[PDB]
């Protein structure tokens, strides 16, 4: 009941179906992820290393990188204006946002955590977790160890912190560097507990930009994410 | 700086306005006017419409 | 043989009526549930589907055993309503268990190994793997359909599908349902649970009151399928042995006569305890069905 | 764009010869190509066609269970095969180019074409026409069932062949015009009823005429029309 | 001085405030309170549309009011043909983040834009079967968020900055700058005579602007947060407009000056899209509550629902003859209502 050419239209809208299911498993398989951060910290060169293994008013720039055979696609927003609010919906179907923060600054500090604070309680962002790189360790010990600056001039709870239980020291480092590095942690984590209610969480990290483990560090805390979501779809909990 | 902003405020004053009750009645007139060509106010029979 | 019992026509009739009333509402809110999942692409919803269609099969065969039983065991419609409603009664448990354990396991790929197998969690690989069960289990278990299983007696009885003795060729069909259609999917289903488990039990992220609360429910259904389905293999087992060593002997049919009876009444309850513990116990798909009744 | 072909020659009765087009210049794998022939002194006929993705194959009926066709994607060349060949195969074969969604132009390209020697619808057409310029021409062919389909459009097409070339398009499903081709060239007309109207006429534009059916396969063609200066 | 300014501009900004009141007599309410209801208007769908992969954003209809394009965040364009529910075309992008469509009046070209700071022109009527791209604009410093075409050599776009241009296809260059918003702009509208066009941006105020000058002629404010929408009443002499406070408004060119509120109690989410009918009697609306909503354009009464999508309405648009209205929501489908 239809037409030589009216038949020819259906077979043509077929081999397009096709092409369109072979492409539903590349994005299926493939995990997306942003990155954020300012421009004091080194979220450049932990795109360079991850780069080197594994236009001029451009707005965002794409990194392809796989570990033990998983692809992973990280976008870092560029060129656009200082705003955010209106762009960020269009990110509301991620795997994990990593939030890149510098640890040696001192007074760029408030800063950062007031930032940290508008991404964790936004009405598109949740159920969506971030994975928070503590960067610039290096430059953080050798100031406390000088001496030259205070971080009780910018912080008074300072002289009240102790070092938690449950810490974990490198080896060979002074406590004095052990007690600053986990006071700046736990202001972070004060933010994420006051509001998580389970649906997304927060996974902390000490990093340094010349550090190749940093691959490997988004691949296991990724695969606690989908795990976590499994459990919710397959009806487990 | 703030010079340019005044006089760009200044040619918005100088227009030529009408009356509310005026504008009101030609958006009255026009959507009286065509009515009968507006296929959602009036639903169409049947094999006349692409669709059903 | 002689053989009798005054608990035949109390037990069975009153526990069918039972799982007739109580699961096939349930059954049927059951598949509904399934449906709105399969409309989301999640693969679970098939495996669901299927055992709620096993379960209503079996609900709408229950009434003429009713009959059967209140009878004081005679069945008088015919021999092909014999054949057909005996070979769904005796025959709805292994799919049951078949589709259980093809959750569990999708359920294991889906927690133990993410980020992997991708190809075996979508809705054909579902569909195919739901049609090769249905095919495989109407298939092993056909041996009966070429038999004659209308029998009278002389103590005035006449039976649908079972004979006391044993004709011959039944026990090794007995040992090959004990040992293939119960053991074998529950030790993959135990395999499995134990397998989610110790994946979760290390994963951040999850905090202790909800890993408390996947484990009861993995001990749950493993023990519920256990104590539903065990009396009965236990007793088909121990008949069959004994039958193999002296089928002259009549004297242990004549004594577990009601013991078998009972007990393959009592298999029954899992069409009523499906519904609940897969469907009923979420808040996910509790919500649909609610919704679902609001109109 | 450019198709190009070779495998013309003598063959003797009963042999077999393989008719091989090249293509270049253009998405090869999402166009779909027929076959088309001419005799010494006379009209077009269809021989085969071939789909995008292989998955529609049509031949004539002179032609099913002779010939084969086959197509090649990833090498840009579709191949003809002929076995046992008789003396009514005798003719120039073309290539002809063909796409099929909402809006498409079918039969835009034709191929130089390649010869061979061995040693249903029906479309009326007229046999030919005196040709002065400044006059106004108009040719006219029938049809002997209607092509005026349920959806709302005719499938008649228009061909002009001038002297030692290929066929060109000028008019698809009886009203809309080619592309590349002058606007004084037009079409209309109804069921069974059909004219093509040139207004203005300039030289360089003498030749035959064609009108073929495409509302269901066989593909039929007409007699000819001559305009002669 | 910058106070006496300021000062000056305040007593400038006090003249314009008196205008708005003398010209106003009476309302739109008010003289509207003798026309017969619509009535209900029952909506139900024809067509569902299948085959994208993920949220869909943006959606145009042609001319011919039969072929339809959408995009959607996963890299993709398809080309639809409503009346038989197949697809024509399907054009893979350079960029995946994708915010904004058009199709060409005249037909032959689409154009796509987001988050790359670029507007791609296709070519969809080629010597080969392909489709091309046939040109790349740049010189916006953030995301494009509306693109729409006046002819075939010309087009108008809007971005994250608070800046809308006037291209020049075949060169490549910006004709007219438009300067004066202090936000995110986030829609266009242009005129029937496509001699003036309104946008919206996120510093609840709208402005009219001359194609052919690049002059800003009025300034239009009353809302309390971003606008997201923007439309003209199919005569040129109304714009409505959607934002985030869960109302709509209507405007007026010649008088400026608001005239309706489209509001009520049981809806707090904001709206995303805004069209008119053929005849400018319904104005429909997408939420973010998952369903869509109808108006009437001249009593302020709900008059239908439309509620088929399981997720929020991102796209919405009417055809050109209204016999159909096109709805494109987060659960990457697309459905025609009759």
């Amino acid at each position: 009941t239809l037409s030589a050419e009216d038949k020819a239209a259906v077979e043509r809208s077929k081999m397009i179906e096709k092409q369109l299911q072979k492409d539903k498993q590349v994005y299926r398989a493939t995990h997306r992820l942003l990155l954020l951060g300012a421009d004091n910290s080194g979220k450049s060169t932990i795109v360079k290393q991850m780069r080197i293994y594994h236009v001029k008013t451009s707005g965002i720039f794409e990194t392809k990188f796989q570990v033990d055979k998983v692809n992973f696609h990280m976008f870092d927003v560029g060129a656009q204006r200082d705003e955010r609010r209106k762009w960020i919906q269009c990110f509301n179907d991620v795997t994990a946002i990593i939030f890149v923060v510098d640890s040696s600054d001192y007074n760029r500090l408030q800063e950062a955590l007031n930032d940290f604070k508008s991404i964790w309680n936004n009405r598109w962002l949740r159920t969506i977790s971030v994975i928070l790189f503590l960067n610039k360790q290096d430059l953080l010990a050798e100031k406390v160890l000088a001496g030259k600056s205070k971080i009780e001039d910018y912080f008074p709870e300072f002289a009240r912190y102790t070092t938690p239980e449950d810490a974990t020291p490198e080896p060979g480092e002074d406590p004095r560097v052990t007690r600053a590095k986990y006071f700046i942690r736990d202001e972070f984590l004060r933010i994420s507990t006051a509001s998580g209610d389970g649906r997304h969480y927060c996974y902390p990290h000490f990093t340094c930009s010349v550090d190749t483990e940093n691959a490997r560090r988004i691949f296991n805390d990724c695969r606690d994410i989908i795990q976590r979501m499994h459990l919710r779809q397959y009806e487990l909990l | 700086q703030a010079r340019k902003l005044v006089e760009q405020l200044k040619m918005e004053a100088n227009i030529d306005r009408i009356k509310v009750s005026k504008a009101a009645a030609d958006l009255m007139a026009y959507c009286e006017a065509h009515a009968k060509e507006d296929p959602l106010l009036t639903p169409v029979p049947a094999s006349e419409n692409p669709f059903r | 043989c002689h053989v009798d019992s005054r608990v035949d026509h109390l037990f069975p009739p009153s526990l069918y009526i039972f799982v007739i009333g109580v699961g096939l509402p349930t059954n049927c809110l059951a598949l509904w549930a399934a449906y709105r999942q399969v409309q989301q692409r999640n693969e679970l919803g098939v495996y669901l589907m299927n055992l709620s269609i096993a379960d209503l099969l079996y609900i709408c065969t229950l009434p003429l055993w009713v009959d059967y039983f209140l009878h004081h065991d005679n069945w008088i419609h015919g021999p092909g309503s014999c054949k057909l409603f005996g070979f769904i009664f005796y025959t709805n448990i292994y799919i049951s268990i078949a589709f259980l354990c093809c959750i569990s396991v999708d359920r294991y790929l889906a927690v133990a190994h993410p980020l992997r197998f991708a190809r075996l969690r979508r809705v054909k690989t579902a569909v195919a793997v739901s049609s090769v069960v249905w095919a495989t289990e109407l298939g092993a278990n056909s041996a009966p359909l070429f038999h004659d299983e209308l029998f009278r007696d002389r103590y005035n009885h006449t039976f649908c599908f079972e004979k006391f003795p044993m004709e011959g060729w039944v026990a090794w069909m007995n040992l090959y349902r004990v040992f293939v259609g119960f053991l074998f999917p529950w030790a993959l289903m135990l395999l499995s649970y134990r397998g989610i488990l110790r994946a979760v039990r290390g994963s951040v992220s999850t905090e202790r009151q909800e890993k408390a609360k996947i484990k009861r429910l993995a001990l749950s259904l493993i023990a519920i399928v256990l104590v539903c389905f065990a009396p009965y293999h236990v007793l088909l087992l121990s008949r069959s042995a004994i039958y193999l060593g002296r089928p002259w002997d009549c004297g242990f049919e004549e004594r577990v006569f009601s013991a078998y009876h009972s007990s393959l009444a009592f298999t029954s309850l899992n069409c009523v305890a499906d519904p609940i513990l897969y469907c009923l116990v979420n808040e996910g798909a509790r919500s649909d069905v609610a919704k679902a009744l609001h109109n | 764009v450019q198709l190009v072909e070779s495998g013309g020659g003598l063959v003797q009765p009963g042999g077999s010869r393989k008719l091989s087009c090249s293509a270049s210049g253009f998405a090869f794998s999402s166009f779909g190509m027929h076959w088309v022939r001419q005799a010494p002194e006379k009209g077009l006929e269809w021989v085969a066609y071939i789909s995008s993705g292989s998955g529609t194959i049509y031949y004539a009926d002179t032609v099913k269970g002779r010939f084969t066709i086959s197509r090649d994607d990833p090498k840009n060349t579709l191949f003809l095969q002929m076995t046992s060949l008789r003396s009514e195969d005798t003719a120039m074969y073309y290539c002809v180019r063909s796409i099929y969604y909402y809006g498409s132009s079918p039969f835009d390209f034709w191929g130089q074409g390649t010869t061979l020697t061995v040693s249903d619808i029906v479309m009326t057409q007229t046999s030919s026409v005196p040709v002065t310029p400044g006059e106004s021409v108009s040719i006219s062919c029938r049809s002997s069932k209607s092509l005026l389909h349920s959806n709302g459009n005719t499938y008649l097409y228009w061909f002009l062949q001038r002297p030692g070339q290929s066929p060109q398009l000028l008019i698809y499903r009886m009203s809309n015009l080619a592309s590349g081709v002058p606007d004084r060239f037009s079409g209309s007309g109804s069921g069974t009823a059909f004219t093509l109207t040139i207004s203005r006429l300039e030289a360089e534009d003498v030749g035959v005429y064609y009108c073929m059916q495409h509302l269901e396969y066989p593909l039929t063609f007409g007699a000819g029309t001559k305009l002669e200066l | 001085e910058l106070d006496q300014l300021r000062q000056e501009a305040e007593q400038l900004k006090n003249q314009i405030r008196d205008a708005r009141k003398a010209c106003a007599d009476a309302t739109l309410s008010q003289i509207t309170n003798n026309i017969d209801p619509v009535g209900r208007i029952q909506m139900r769908t024809r067509r569902t549309l299948r085959g994208h992969l993920a949220k869909i954003y943006a959606m145009h209809w042609g001319t011919d009011s039969r072929l339809l394009v959408s995009a959607s965040q996963d890299g993709k364009l398809i080309i639809w043909d409503s009346y038989t529910t197949n697809k024509v075309h399907a054009i893979p992008l350079r960029s995946s983040w994708v915010m904004t469509c058009a199709y060409a009046p005249s037909g032959n070209y689409v154009a796509c834009g987001g988050l790359d700071n670029i507007c791609s022109i296709y070519n969809l009527k080629t010597r080969e079967g392909n489709v091309r791209v046939s040109r790349e604009l740049a010189g916006h410093t953030g995301y494009l968020s509306c693109c729409r075409f006046l002819d075939d050599n010309q087009i108008v776009t809007s971005s994250g900055d608070t800046t809308c241009a006037l291209w020049d296809i075949e060169t490549g260059q910006q004709t007219t700058t438009f300067t004066g918003h202090t936000g995110d702009v986030m829609s266009l509208s242009l005129a029937p005579d496509t001699r003036l066009f309104v946008s919206g941006a996120c510093d609840a105020s709208a402005k009219l602007w001359d194609v052919r000058e690049g002059m800003c002629r009025q300034t239009f404010t009353g809302h309390e947060s971003d606008i997201n929408a923007i439309c003209f009443f199919p005569n040129g002499n109304a714009f409505a407009t959607g934002s985030d406070d869960a109302t709509c408004r209507l405007f007026d060119l010649r008088a400026d000056q608001e005239l309706m509120t489209y509001s009520h109690d049981n809806i707090i989410c904001g709206i995303t899209s805004v069209s008119f009918s053929k005849s400018g009697r319904l104005l429909l609306a997408g939420y973010d509550d998952f369903n869509c909503n109808v108006w009437d354009a001249l009593k302020a009464d709900r008059a239908g629902v439309l509620a088929g999508h399981d997720n929020r309405v991102s796209c919405l648009g009417v055809t050109d003859d209204g016999m159909a209205v096109a709805t494109g929501s987060w659960d990457s489908f697309l459905k025609i209502w009759n």
